């Protein structure tokens, strides 16, 4: 039942 | 390289299982990839045209904590070992490549971003060869042509003996597939 969880993201350029 | 990134954490041990147990987020979204993680495993989900993409063997069929609530997935496809949720509203929605470049960039878990020599439709050789467990972590992650555009998201890794040669990757065409079929 446990969800996936963002816990940081990537920013690109 | 052409390309360049960073990454930026949002949540902790403890705010990622109490995150887990009630399905809603409510941090603020942003950036083209996002770090993912479940009770066992973390890997990373590349958004392309408004949907997150990402491996079944890390999500399997599990929501994704959403400001509203889980959201459920949009697309599985458990024999590309590929799923994909309607992207959450900062997402940074990348564009597919279409014209296919022969050098291409990984972006891993922690915004390192690797050489990779494109072999084939879902293949890519790595021009030096790095630690499996240095990619680990990382499926989910795309694979660019050098203008920022997505060819495909990383899946499974060559290796022998802890090192990694080359990656196989879910072609953004794969993508079209699942999202036709359905
Ligand atoms: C080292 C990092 C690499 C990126 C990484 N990936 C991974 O860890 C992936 C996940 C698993 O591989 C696959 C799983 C599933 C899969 C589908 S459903 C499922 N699981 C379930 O249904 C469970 C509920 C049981 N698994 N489908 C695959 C498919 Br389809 C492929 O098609 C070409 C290729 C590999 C697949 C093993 N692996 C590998 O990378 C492994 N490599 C490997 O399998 O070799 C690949 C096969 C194609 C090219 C060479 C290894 C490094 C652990 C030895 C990761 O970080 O997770
Ligand atoms: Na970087």
């Amino acid at each position: 039942k446990g969800s996936v969880v963002i816990v940081g993201r990537i920013i690109l350029s | 390289a052409p390309i360049t990134a960073y990454s930026q954490q949002t949540r902790g041990l403890l705010g990622c299982i109490i995150t887990s147990l009630t399905g809603r987020d409510k941090n603020q979204v942003d950036g083209e990839v996002q770090v993912l993680s479940t009770a066992t495993q973390s890997f990373l989900a590349t958004c392309v045209n408004g949907v997150c993409w990402t491996v079944y063997h890390g999500a399997g069929s599990k929501t994704l904590a959403g400001p509203k609530g889980p959201i459920t997935q949009m697309y599985t496809n458990v024999d590309q070992d590929l799923v994909g949720w309607p992207a959450p509203p900062g997402a940074r929605s990348m564009t597919p490549c279409t014209c296919g470049s022969s050098d291409l960039y990984l972006v891993t878990r922690h915004a390192d971003v690797i050489p990779v020599r494109r072999r084939g439709d879902s293949r890519g050789s790595l021009l030096s060869p790095r630690p499996v467990s240095y990619l680990k972590g990382s499926s989910g992650g795309p694979l660019l042509c050098p203008s920022g555009h997505v060819v495909g998201i990383f899946r499974a890794a060559v290796c022998t003996r802890g090192v990694a040669k080359a990656v196989d990757f879910i072609p953004v065409e794969s993508m079209e597939t699942t999202m036709r079929a359905s």
